[PDB]
């Protein structure tokens, strides 16, 4: 109703919802359920563009959504940023063509990526309980977790039927693209 | 009008009685704290990645929620912080006025949506949502001096006896254990595992399928078969508990746990332990509840305490080593106390100065009427009795008693020097006086009310005092218009008895006069020495350490320890003994405990904290602050690490008195190691810089770390899959829980862990081997690098921003603003992309704080206003509002006598002087225009007016400071304030009444004879 | 929680009544009128 309080109301809304949030389909539930006081129209809208054509537009895209929606968001007044652009993606574009050469599947493919760039946490080696005489605890690490197009394409593969072991660059081409590529964007014809 | 009121007595006295009923009714229904909530609302975000770099932790469990968590309702500004352990907690700090749950329920939301994008261990630890109190409520401990119970057996006795029962008790918010229930520890031996073949997994998988829960089942379960008749909840029975069960599990041969893995019971975690008095014992946290008081929950604690206390096994022992409600107590009871002294000395000056006693249950029986009604109202507002609120009423008894002393005495003067009766007399008086009552009530509010406006902390501490105190003196006034008449018409017997004071007072009013004439010869020279007077209020207003809610001496202090950021528990336990050894020789250290592990900068292996409380102030032979520098002084050697012993602080967030809190983040994507050097050149550019006074950082310095580079080249070479080599790092040192167990009638916890004597050095971590592709199995060490650097280990974020805190003081001569712009400019040297932002106080410093002179502006102009409306002259109200220097004069220079700081207790005292000179101005010069109207000369209309308004002024005045005296002379525990508020108000008062007497009819005659 | 609402109502009354008629006697000759409309619905209560 007009002139109702949005905060109260949007609390109701939040505990009818909490009734319901143990049935919904369980990809539902751990992507969860933004619930927000919205709104129609957008204020404005905040635009990144290369005349000189020195950036494509995703790389324009990423700019946006790393270095300036978090920090639009704190400006007295500005309820939601909604980014017309993705971030950055270390995107494989597998072959499944190539993939049945080999005898694997996509299934495959993701578990050599969910290995292969395992993250590895050794915590801080000395820790409780300490043993009688232990006066240094220098907070080790482990490193295993690929960041260049090198490292992902050369990421092993056994081949299911022959026993070659291949690496990733054979059955799928591997870029950096964005997320999604949902949206885009036209300033004045030019892409932006 | 009074006049009515006075024939209709019976009706004030039920006005009275009804205002009586009400705040007897209210008082005990009234939250009782010492300060009222100052500090903005931070709900605080806490999570856990066990076992990775700061670096990790902040890059993965830190970014997304600071992504994410934006936009909530009135966010003003949140920070984050990762320590060492694997700890990051996030205070994200809301508008001010904003409630705590909604929005806290607000920033659950916004975690829940990013739960997916989470490690799975930090989703497994759960993302706690606190409301953030920062106080431990008290610390109940638990030690055994017969030493039958350890201090594992102690801590299990009290997570499993106590803590669920402390917790169903009204009023505690949050128990942290700082112990442990005792847990299936089952340390692994990587070598013998090796030597068998065997991995973490292998164990894991044995104890999670050898050990395991059955649902149960119940034999008849609907639908059944067209007949059944009994049916039976069939149970299920399936995790081992006995040392020797778990002791005898197959593996993969038949092999045992107990020959690969030893076993024991031994805690959950063994963040903290506790010291105490030397003794190793146990402790538990209470952190009191977020919207309740302090005084009876605690109370209620001790209560809860000495009812635990029956069924206390032998040898244990319960102790408070740390309890704040009984200084809580003190202090308000002593504030009582001096509210008693105050009306009783007021009644004895009223019994000297009129005479005889149907005199003084005048203000004795109006000024209690008045402080009731304060009360109701404060209930009604939803405020608390506090040291606040009760300075506010112990500063407003003044002006209460002086608006009663102005009526009983115009009403007794009438009555002596006109032989009227005392219902008449009353009528006269209220006739001639009505109305500058309503104008006392005006100005008294404008110049209360318009500095109640201020934001921030500071803005609520001013609140407190100014709607106490306005409410009071509203409800005082109004009682003076009221019920006065009708105590003044009906209790008042004609005067008839006469004591060898008269001759003296008689014979002091005309000197007075006498006096008073030969000062009005010279107005011009009054002028200049008043101008004098106003430099030397400016000056010394000007040039004088400003300060917040100075030190005090609560009766213990904290002492935290800081070690270097490789060192060991063990360390810490060396140098927190080291301290606990040097405080033992004195006589005031009552009692000392310790929690070594837990800091309130963050947990940690080498941080302590230490509570050391010290005995009462009737039996000390020192001071709080000189045992906290012998403290520091003894531990700045000896030992080692940055152990310094500090103070309570006064109130939330203020503890340093102007010390600004700047955050330098990033903005261009700099990288920690330039924004360190970027940091360390600002920081030497501010220590070239006057006007500062020792700038410093706040996060810790770098920190040793080991990076183990794994070639994957050599891996793929030799076959070893690298989820095999990741997955034995992670489980070479690393806490790793695997499901519950039943013992003693509770589910604990069953923790596989290498054993700690083979995960402390680093070379250890090369006889971890890994079964290769070929045939044989090689060790860690031909396929990892140990590279060691030297990397940030406190991680910090500022709006979304990798940060970097930066705390500093000014000095004197030097204001808060000069300071901001000063470090303003120092920072705008810095390399591009590299920001500045404010926080916190520091924060509300610059963004409303330069409302001070807005808000007196404003004052200011509506007492004119007022004073002008009352009187129907341009020019007699500067007149009045001529008499802020003499009041600031009284209150400088007794501020200077003892050297305290202009302190907001010093400036409440300064509005409450302020008030009582404009009071006295006001009357003054109001008799004296009604004396003019009558044709009498002005030149001796104004000398009469101060010489009938002489008893009255000198009557409230002595009132007053001797009311207020104690707390000048006030000793014990909270004095300190008592002093910071007393010092003030008395030497104003004295100047106020010494040169006001002499200066408001010499401004009468100035500005009459300026037109 | 009856007496003190019979306490409280009783002692309003008789205040209200004192201050309307400016005496301590009207007030008690009113209030004791209450008793018999007590007696009354006492008697009323146990007889139905």
């Amino acid at each position: 109703k007009p002139g109702t309080d949005v905060e109260m109301a949007q609390v109701d809304v939040q505990n009818k919802i909490k009734a319901v949030e143990a049935r919904l389909p369980q990809v539902v539930r751990q992507q969860g359920l933004q619930v927000e006081a919205s709104s129609s129209g957008f204020l404005m809208l905040v635009g990144i563009n290369s005349p000189n054509n020195q950036y494509s537009e995703v790389d324009l895209s990423d700019y946006l959504v790393r270095n300036v929606v978090e920090e639009l968001k704190r400006v007295e007044g500005v309820g939601k940023v909604q980014s017309f652009g993705a971030e950055k993606a270390m995107r494989i574009w597998v072959d499944p063509n190539k993939l049945v050469s080999y005898g694997l599947s996509i299934s495959d493919v993701n578990n050599a990526i969910r290995e292969n760039n395992v993250e590895i946490a050794p915590g801080r080696l000395g820790d409780l309980p300490a043993e009688k005489g232990q006066l240094i605890t220098i907070p080790l690490s482990a490193q295993g977790q690929l960041s260049s197009l090198e490292q992902f394409k050369n990421i092993s593969l056994k081949s299911k039927t022959n026993g070659s072991v291949i690496k990733l660059s054979d059955v799928a081409n591997v870029e950096i693209g964005s997320q999604a590529y949902n949206f885009a964007i036209l300033e004045n014809g030019k892409p932006a | 009008m009074s006049q009515f009121f006075i024939r209709r007595p019976v009706f004030a006295w039920v006005i009275a009685i009804f205002i009586i009923i009400f705040g007897l009714l209210s008082i005990p229904k009234l939250p009782i704290a010492r300060f009222p909530s100052v500090a903005p609302p931070q709900v605080n975000i806490s999570a856990t990645y066990p076992g990775a770099t700061a670096k990790t932790i902040n890059d993965s469990v830190v970014t997304l929620i600071e992504r994410e968590l934006s936009g909530v309702k009135n966010l003003l500004y949140y920070s984050a912080t990762t320590d060492t352990s694997g700890t990051a907690e996030i205070t994200a700090t809301f508008k001010p006025g904003t409630d705590v749950e909604m929005a806290q329920v607000d920033v659950q939301n916004k975690i829940k949506a990013v739960e997916a994008r989470l490690p799975q261990v930090v989703r497994q630890q759960g993302l706690q949502v606190e409301a953030s109190s920062s106080g431990f409520l008290m610390l109940v401990g638990i030690n055994s001096p017969n030493n039958q119970y350890s201090e594992v057996d102690l801590s299990d006795y009290l997570v499993r006896n106590v803590v669920e029962e402390l917790k169903r008790v009204e009023g505690v918010g949050k128990v942290q254990s700082f112990g442990a229930e005792k847990a299936m520890r089952i340390w692994v031996d990587p070598n013998k595992l090796v030597s068998y073949g065997l991995s973490i997994s292998d164990v894991n998988n044995a104890i999670r399928e050898n050990n395991v829960e059955i649902a149960p089942g119940r034999l008849g379960d609907l639908p059944a078969e067209k007949g059944q008749l009994i049916t039976i909840p069939l149970s299920a029975q399936g995790q081992l508990s006995s040392l020797e069960q778990f002791k005898n599990i197959s593996l993969k041969s038949v092999i045992k746990l107990s020959d690969v893995a030893n076993v024991e019971i031994g805690s959950q975690a063994y963040n903290f332990a506790i010291l105490e008095n030397g003794k190793p014992a146990t402790a538990a946290a209470i952190q009191l509840s977020p919207g309740a008081n302090a005084v009876k929950t605690a109370e209620g604690v001790r209560a809860k305490i000495e009812e635990l206390k029956l069924n206390l096994p032998e040898g244990m022992e319960f102790s408070i080593p740390y309890d704040t409600a009984p200084f809580v107590k003190i202090s308000i009871e002593k504030v009582i106390h001096t509210l008693l002294e105050a009306m009783v000395l007021v009644f004895i000056v009223m019994y000297l100065f009129l005479h005889n006693v149907r005199y003084t249950l005048i203000p004795a029986i109006v000024a209690p009427i008045a402080l009731l009604g304060t009360f109701t109202v404060m209930l009604l507002a939803g405020f608390s009795i506090n040291v606040l609120t009760m300075f506010g009423m112990v500063l407003a008894i003044g002006i209460i008693v002086d608006d009663a002393i102005v009526v009983v005495e115009n009403v007794e003067r009438i009555m002596a020097t006109e032989g009227l009766s005392p219902k008449d007399a009353t009528s006269k008086a209220m006739k001639e006086i009505t109305s500058p009552i309503i104008g006392i009530t005006l100005v008294l509010a404008a110049v209360f009310l318009p500095m109640a406006f201020a934001s921030g902390s500071v803005g609520v501490i001013y609140k407190q005092f100014t709607l106490t105190m306005s409410v009071s003196i509203l409800f005082s006034a109004l009682l003076a218009l009221i019920l006065t008449p009708a105590l003044c018409a009906t209790i008042l017997k004609p005067i008839d008895g006469h004591a060898w004071f008269d001759r003296s007072f008689d014979k002091v009013t005309k000197k007075y006069e006498l006096m008073l004439l030969k000062i009005i010869k010279h107005t011009v020279p009054m002028m200049v020495i008043f101008l004098v007077i106003t430099g030397i209020t400016f000056a010394g207003m000007k040039y004088w350490p400003t300060a917040f809610m100075p030190e005090e001496d609560q009766g213990w202090f904290m002492t935290s320890f800081q070690l270097p950021s490789d060192a060991t528990a063990e360390r810490t336990r060396n140098v927190v003994n080291q301290f606990e050894n040097n405080l033992k020789d004195n006589p005031d250290v009552k009692s000392n405990t310790a929690i070594l592990g837990w800091g309130f900068s963050g947990a940690g292996q080498n941080v302590a904290v230490a509570f050391t409380t010290l005995k009462d102030f009737k039996e000390r032979t020192s001071s709080a602050s000189k045992m906290t520098s012998d403290v520091n002084s003894s531990m700045a050697n000896s030992t080692e690490g940055e152990t310094m012993a500090v103070l309570p602080p006064a109130i939330d967030e203020l503890g340093t008195f102007s010390g600004f809190s700047l955050r330098l983040q990033d903005r261009a994507n700099l990288g920690m190691p330039a924004l360190l050097a970027a940091q360390d050149e600002l920081m030497a550019m501010a220590a070239k810089n006057k006007k500062f006074y020792m700038v410093w950082n706040e996060g810790l310095p770098q920190g040793d770390n080991i990076s183990l580079k794994i070639d994957r080249e050599k891996l793929s070479a030799l076959g070893v899959k690298f989820s095999d080599v990741s997955d034995i790092i992670s489980t070479s040192m690393g806490s790793m829980y695997i499901n519950d167990f039943p013992n003693q009638g509770r589910m604990q916890q069953v923790i596989v862990q290498v054993e700690a004597k083979s995960r402390m050095q680093l070379k250890d971590i090369l006889n971890l081997k890994v079964m290769g592709s070929s045939g044989q199995l090689v060790s860690l060490s031909e396929v990892v690098t140990p590279q060691w650097n030297k990397a940030p280990q406190q991680y910090n974020r500022y709006n979304g921003r990798p940060s970097l805190s930066i705390a500093g003081i000014p000095n004197f001569d030097t204001s808060s603003g000069e300071a901001m712009r000063e470090m303003e400019q120092l920072i705008a040297k810095l390399p591009k992309g590299i920001g500045y932002e404010w926080t916190g106080i520091s924060l509300q410093e610059k963004q409303s704080e330069s409302q001070m002179a807005f808000l007196l502006g404003l004052s200011m102009l509506v007492v004119f206003l007022v004073l002008a409306a009352l009187y129907e002259s341009w020019a007699i109200p500067l007149s009045v509002m001529l008499v802020v220097p003499l009041g600031i004069f009284g209150a400088i220079i007794a501020i200077m006598s003892r050297g305290l700081m202009n302190d907001v207790f010093f400036k409440i005292g300064l509005i409450t002087i302020i008030g009582l000179s404009a009071k006295n101005a006001i009357l003054i010069v109001e008799f004296a225009k009604m004396l003019k109207e009558e044709g009498m000369s002005l030149i001796e209309a104004t000398v009469a007016a101060a010489k009938l308004r002489l008893r009255p002024i000198l009557m409230t005045s002595l009132a007053f400071t001797c009311g207020v005296i104690p707390l000048v002379i006030a000793t014990g525990a909270s004095s300190e304030t008592q002093h910071a508020l007393g010092t003030g108000v008395f030497g104003g008062m004295i100047s106020a009444t010494i040169l006001a007497i002499f200066f408001v009819p010499v401004f009468f005659i100035f500005i009459l004879g300026a037109v």
